[PDB]
């Protein structure tokens, strides 16, 4: 039994009781609005809404974002599995979940994903999902760029089994030929830019737009 | 007495704290009100924008305002599932009206000034007595959540607007329906009733040998319509998304439209075309209202405005 | 012997190396560059540059930005204390670091600041130094919005002793009536959006431009 | 011959990786040259824009670039203390050479294509034996960062620039320094002498009964000398930010500038105007170069990228 595929909520540590918030936040927003496309998974995912690229792609899709810092494949099961799929029923669903799952081996980290995605064509049959590949990190090669390549590697071959699923491993340069990935793509190695969302979201929506364009009576 | 329906925005109000719902004019003073998810009713005067007043005392979200004739009652509707009525002596509530089981999202007062009608998620249509807060009459219909509902100028009649990819109408003494409005590809989310311009016929006015109503879907199509024989006359081939608001003009030269195209929209459907466009926020549109007797389009989205337009 | 004051670098304990490559990139812009101004501090100072308002206000001011995700007190000034602070003689200095001290009492928070102050004024006797207020935090009130709001206390008092600093304690309507903050000005009840930094930023641009307009022989 | 400085860009390279540093004319082929933090000198085609080739092997940024004569011999500027020399039969390069202890942020090949001047943070002034790559002289004097080096049309004379907010004018065969010009109020980013076009005296000629240059500063002010009086004759008093690149036309009708905000303007020192303003890049911009022969000017910033203008 894969610890990375065991839903389990985030402890609050801290004080301020903020992941739970936002977990409600979404609930609540699960039970009176209806998304064409609903986006979840982690920082990747919630620090794209607040780019003006947001606003301009996926804005006019009727799209959510579920997104949560820090997250990772454990919290957004346990997420998903109490209440963040319910009433809606997204055309589309986006998951990017992996990069913060240090802990558990690349393997483990897949099953995760393939657990999640699992979940969601039992909730969600009709929806087609995109999975977004685990993006590289740190400003010079490292074991970290090295277990995330893994986890694609392994979902490469996974995904295409399982019903409606695809994973798109994106890549705009972001690493060079000196193996070094520029501060001005990920400001901090991890997190992207303006300039680096827009490497991922051009193609991202292209797809997208693809899914929905197939069929539109809800 | 021709009128200008454009320019460039000549007041953006801004206070609410959530996206708005619904805009509406006072029948008489020259104040405008607004509903949002905030969940509160707000008060302009739109001649120069102040935040009047604040209307609290909902939980959940505020998604319908309808005015009486006489301006001196408000209906408001919510995610409560509450329909509440309010007095403009200007400050309290008067009854909360329970009934629906889901969200409520539309409401009106109808023109005799004793009854209200809403619609709901329940599937539901009910009316209640003003002055009793009774739940009269429940009309069971649709399949689906219901989105909109709108009296007859006269009162004898109600046009309701659903997620089934259906319109309604209504009759309000009997609960029978002269009609089901099929040709829709999708959610309607809006309705209105002609008023005095049944000269549009014009447009299509053969045959051999009535009453209508536009209808606005997540096609970005508003279709045009009579309820008498079934068949939809026009279509309004339209922009880029959701369609969110229709609206005949004071006389009948325009029909007014706004949707999640960030944009509102002054068709000449003197023969099909359209007239006009002005990217009005910089998120979806969600309502509009036209002035019956002033110089002033006011407009709501979900970047948390109110807009006036002149 | 207050612990928030003890300099002492981040361990890296993910593997990525991240928080020492941003630190170099820092002292590396250090060697060759000459700004005007300098944001020093934690998450709050460092996404601020990732909004478009940081192009449009602080970008032509020429301005530096030191900001590092996560950083405490004792973070920010074992940074200053490796070179952050050589070569380049700004104008004005703008720290910003505070609310990421859990494991600190306010008190030994503010005496944490007040040593990052007093080291700039050491190694920067000219520069004249601005702190910004510690906001709040969570949807609903707690602990911590508490706890913040004392440094705030104790700095409004202890800055005005010690040579070229004030306290900046913005108040955009943070927190509203019934005690709520919302995701439309922190989106995950923590950091600002576009929006919440337009509130932050306003009023601190005006006092830079201020203390630049002071005098200008450098 | 007059000419046209203006429209909206006809093309804009993207490539570099980094702000760009210098933009560069090549003497003969329809090519142009730009330096970044990089650290790499690259190549376009300005007629076609077209990646070229790519130069590598600075360590740390490239400041400055300088062809020769010939245009087959082409110099650079780094942070890594170096002056790379290199060959334009299109790769290797030739020489590195080292002398400077800081930054090095600019260097020129002189006429007599046979020396090398730098310029560095060392507060010096440099000069190589190009076949030899010795160090020959070196100019100690301002008492901060030496900023700029340019010759003088005829060789003899050396142009320097610099944080002590001085522009100093050299002696190359001596050594010593015919002026120091003091009036600015922050530090000179920028210098460039006067061509055929002594004429300009016309706009400042009186007196009783001469080799100009130009400063760019932090000012965001460009002044002009005349060197045997060392008077500062117009002060053109434009736009908002620190100065950075400086121009006098193929004629000496205008002079074309470049500065920190977003912006290149072309001044008409006939009448002290300044006739025109193009907002170039959406970031600083770092150097400019005019064609002494056909229409284009370039334009290199911190966008990372290098337009070529019509």
């Amino acid at each position: 039994s894969n610890p990375a595929a065991i839903p389990h909520a985030a402890e609050d540590i801290q004080g301020d009781d903020r992941w739970m918030s936002q977990h409600n936040r979404f609930v609540l927003d699960c039970k009176d609005k209806e998304p064409d496309v609903l986006f979840v998974g982690d920082s990747m995912v919630q620090l794209m809404q607040q780019y003006e690229i947001w606003r301009e792609l996926f804005s006019p899709l009727h799209a959510l974002n579920f997104g949560i810092g820090g997250d990772t494949t454990r919290h957004v099961l346990w997420r998903l599995k109490n209440g963040e799929l319910e009433n809606i029923k997204p055309k589309v669903i986006v998951v990017w979940v992996g990069t913060n799952n240090h802990e558990n081996t690349a393997e483990e980290v897949a099953g995760g994903i393939e657990a999640i995605v699992q979940l969601i064509n039992t909730r969600q049959p009709q929806a087609k999902i995109i999975v977004l590949g685990l993006l590289p990190r740190g400003e010079k090669p490292n074991p970290l760029r090295q277990k995330n390549a893994k986890v694609n590697q392994l979902l490469k071959v996974s995904l295409p089994k399982l019903a409606n699923v695809q994973l798109l491993d994106t890549d705009g340069g972001f690493v060079h030929s000196d193996g070094a990935i520029s501060c001005h793509d990920m400001f901090d190695f991890l997190h992207l830019t303006g300039g680096g969302y827009a490497k991922i979201c051009k193609p991202l929506h292209e797809l997208i737009m693809q899914l929905l364009e197939e069929t539109p009576e809800e | 007495k021709e009128w200008i329906p454009r320019p460039p925005e000549k007041y953006a109000l801004s206070g609410h704290r959530s996206p708005v719902t619904r805009v509406i004019f006072h029948p008489v003073f020259s104040v405008m009100v607004s509903a949002s998810e905030d969940a509160t009713i707000k008060v302009w005067d739109y001649e120069t924008g102040d935040f009047e007043r604040t209307l609290k005392g909902h939980t959940d979200s505020v998604q319908d305002i309808s005015f009486d004739h006489s301006g001196k009652l408000l209906a408001s509707c919510s995610a409560d599932m509450t329909i509440k009525l309010w007095d403009f002596q200007g400050f309290e509530c008067i009854r909360t009206m329970h009934g629906h089981d889901h969200n409520v999202s539309s409401v009106s007062i109808m023109p005799n000034g004793d009854h209200i009608v809403s619609a709901s998620r329940d599937k539901t249509i009910k009316m209640w007595e003003v002055q009793t807060g009774y739940c009269v009459k429940t009309f069971t219909g649709h399949r689906e959540w219901v989105r909109m509902v709108r009296p007859n100028q006269d009162g004898t009649l109600i046009a309701s607007c659903s997620n089934d990819q259906t319109v309604r109408v209504w009759v309000v003494a009997t609960k029978e329906c002269k009609a089901e409005l099929r040709e829709h590809r999708h959610v309607v989310e809006c309705i209105s009733w002609a008023p005095e311009s049944s000269y549009s016929s014009i447009s299509e006015a053969t045959g051999s040998e009535g009453p209508f109503l536009l209808s606005g879907s997540r096609d970005k199509t508003i279709k045009m319509w009579d309820v008498s024989t079934g068949m939809c006359l026009m279509t309004l081939v339209g922009h880029d998304n959701w369609v969110r608001g229709v609206l005949f003009h004071s006389g009948g030269k325009f029909i007014l439209s706004c949707a999640d195209d960030k944009t509102l929209r002054v068709w000449d459907y003197k023969n099909k075309r359209c007239m006009k466009t002005l990217n009005a926020h910089e998120h979806f549109v969600t309502s509009l209202d036209f002035h019956k007797t002033a110089p002033y389009v006011v407009t709501g989205s979900v970047d948390q405005t109110v807009k006036v337009w002149e």
